[PDB]
């Protein structure tokens, strides 16, 4: 695994010595290399993970999600590139020195073997985002935004950690394929209840279950682009994969203990999108968006049937990729506009053609149009919760019209009407702003002729 | 010469235990051979040396 790990950190050499005129040239050519060189993980094994060493493996579930973390990393430097250009040269490299850093702790988050570094690499993904949104954030809200953020993903992770350590002295390993094979049943006592909550909550507050929610709001909105795109792209996944893993060893109890969440998302899904039916803020009501979305993850988690999980793994993905596009694009209306509002800046249709039509495949494949990846995921959900209860569909099915509905919405506010007399700075769209809409729909896309890389390890 | 020490030769048995002592608690096992290394070095987590 060593093969994407050294170029990752040689990243930051390499950019800390390049002449001030090529920081971003050379970060994008080789992070595209790197994002190139992991490409080489989605060859697995039809039951059997790919175990590089005793430090790290990858199975059917960590290669996607480290493939898309490779693939987002030169999206974020593109996205990036036009507000961070009158910065000095010192801190433009801090700040590719932060996402890099971000990076290699995704990547060895997904490629750890054991639980306790698993947590400690997630939790260490904390500093570099906090710092890339107290920074470079433009509102005064990014202070708030930021401690929110930290300290809702520390009150959840603490313990996390404990119940990592109770488990270690317990059954002598945290080894992922140790405590896999070597699973025992969990009593119904208080004391595995409150372990599994220990487990379950850390994951919960990552991908923001209905409740635990309000730091997503603040930290997409206040949060720089690529702050953002990584916000919503993969550190959202990583409660997903953190709880695709752990749930081995919660069961029975979850049957049990998974209701409360159960509820919590499945009707915090229909919030989240009534919600976004009337936002007034873009990059709040993408969040929003993001929120409902994950809850979907959240249930198909907490089913644990192989559909759901499938479904899950492919949501994943799909999600990361519309929720970083359509927040590439609020960027692109918001650096012409100077303003997050939704209803500022209309018509839009008439002075950028091929922004809006970035805009309407965008929404497409948010609103689950088949037979993109995102409906596969959603699809394969939802029939997983069909099996569960036939009561799910009502609200499965009112998800979707709500989400069709709020999509298409932001589409004709944004994208449609008469244009806004008084605005005069809307310039052409930019080479660089159309490849990274280009780069962000075109895997999407071809994801569709081989859904089986992104449908997990159960497939 | 009334301070020296002096020998006195008596024919009482010297006392084998004046202080009435218990027995002495066994000692604890003293050591052993020589020393190999940690099986797969420290176990700590996931540091595998």
């Amino acid at each position: 695994m060593l093969k994407i790990i050294i170029p990752t950190t040689m990243l930051l050499p390499m950019t800390w010595m390049s002449k001030h005129n090529m920081i971003w040239i050379n970060a994008t050519v080789h992070s595209l290399l790197i994002s190139l060189i992991s490409l080489s993980l989605l060859n697995q094994l039809g039951e059997n993970s790919l175990n590089f060493s005793l430090t790290f493996f990858s199975d059917s579930l960590s290669a996607p999600l480290l493939v898309l973390t490779t693939w987002l990393l030169p999206l974020m430097l593109m996205a990036s590139q036009s507000h961070l250009s009158k910065e000095t040269t010192t801190r433009k490299k801090l700040y590719i020195t932060m996402l890099i850093l971000l990076q290699l702790f995704l990547i060895m988050t997904f490629t750890a073997t054991e639980l306790i570094l698993f947590y400690i690499l997630f939790e260490a993904t904390l500093v570099p985002t906090l710092i890339i949104i107290t920074r470079w954030g433009n509102q005064t809200e990014r202070l708030n935004a930021g401690l929110y953020f930290l300290f809702y993903t520390l009150a959840g992770s603490l313990p996390l950690l404990v119940a990592l350590v109770y488990i270690q002295n317990t059954t002598g390993s945290l080894n992922f394929l140790i405590i896999h094979y070597w699973s025992h049943p969990l009593s119904n006592s208080w004391s595995n209840i409150f372990m599994w909550l220990a487990c379950i909550m850390a994951f919960m507050v990552k991908m923001p279950l209905y409740g635990l929610h309000l730091w997503l709001p603040k930290a997409h909105v206040e949060a720089p682009i690529a702050g953002s795109m990584v916000l919503a792209a993969v550190l959202l996944k990583l409660g997903g994969y953190g709880m695709m893993r752990i749930t081995t060893i919660l069961n029975p109890l979850t049957n049990y203990m998974a209701y409360p969440f159960l509820m919590l998302s499945m009707w915090g899904m229909i919030m989240t999108s009534s919600i976004c039916l009337r936002q007034t803020d873009l990059k709040s009501l993408i969040a929003y968006s993001s929120v409902s979305h994950m809850a979907l993850v959240i249930v198909a988690i907490m089913i644990q049937t192989p559909w759901s999980f499938m479904g899950a793994t492919a949501l994943m993905i799909a999600h990361g990729l519309t929720s970083s596009m359509l927040f590439c694009l609020a960027n692109t209306n918001y650096e012409r506009v100077h303003s997050r509002t939704m209803i500022l800046a209309r018509g839009l249709q008439t002075l950028l053609p091929l922004m809006a039509t970035w805009w309407l495949m965008a929404s497409l494949t948010n609103l689950a149009l088949p037979p993109s990846i995102n409906l596969i995921g959603e699809l394969f959900i939802i029939t997983a919760s069909f099996s569960w209860s036939n009561i799910t569909i009502i609200l499965m099915g009112m998800n979707m019209m709500i989400t069709a509905l709020y999509s298409l919405y932001m589409l004709i506010t944004t994208q449609r009407g008469k244009y806004t007399h008084h605005i005069n700075n809307i310039k052409a769209s930019f080479t660089r702003e159309n490849a990274l809409m280009a780069l962000h729909i075109l895997p999407l896309l071809l994801l569709t002729l081989n859904p089986k890389m992104i449908l997990g390890p159960l497939y | 010469e009334l301070s020296k020490v002096t020998k006195v030769k008596t024919d009482r048995p010297l006392p084998e235990n004046p202080y009435h002592s218990r027995a002495r608690p066994e000692p604890n096992p003293e050591a052993e051979g020589d020393l190999k290394p940690a099986k797969h070095g420290s176990r700590l987590f996931f540091w595998t040396m």
